[PDB]
């Protein structure tokens, strides 16, 4: 059993910048002081 | 091949250095050379010599 709702009040989608986000560790290893590159899948600045 | 590629951005990096300073070395050559004064004279019009 589940119910439908159906009151609703919708727009057409917003859309924001999503700036200098979503950057995440590519592995499991410990670097101290280095740049280090790569390549993965990323969200765009 | 470029994501293959990528862990040779060192070798890279200092190939384009090389070539960098190889071009910037030109120009210097260059101004060294024909740029001894920074006076630019002319000729006068009459040619009396
Ligand atoms: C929601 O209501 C019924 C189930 O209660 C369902 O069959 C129906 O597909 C749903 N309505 C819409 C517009 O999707």
């Amino acid at each position: 059993q589940c119910v439908n709702l159906t009151t609703r009040t919708q727009l057409p989608p917003a859309y924001t910048n999503s700036f200098t986000r979503g950057v995440y560790y590519p592995d499991k290893v410990f670097r101290s002081s280095v740049l280090h590159s790569t390549q993965d899948l990323f969200l765009p600045f | 091949c470029s994501n293959l590629l990528l862990q040779y951005g060192s070798f890279c990096t200092q190939l384009n250095r090389a070539l960098t300073g190889i071009a910037v070395e030109q120009d210097k050559n260059t101004q060294e050379v024909f740029a001894q004064v920074k006076q630019i004279y002319k000729t006068p019009p009459i040619k009396d010599f």
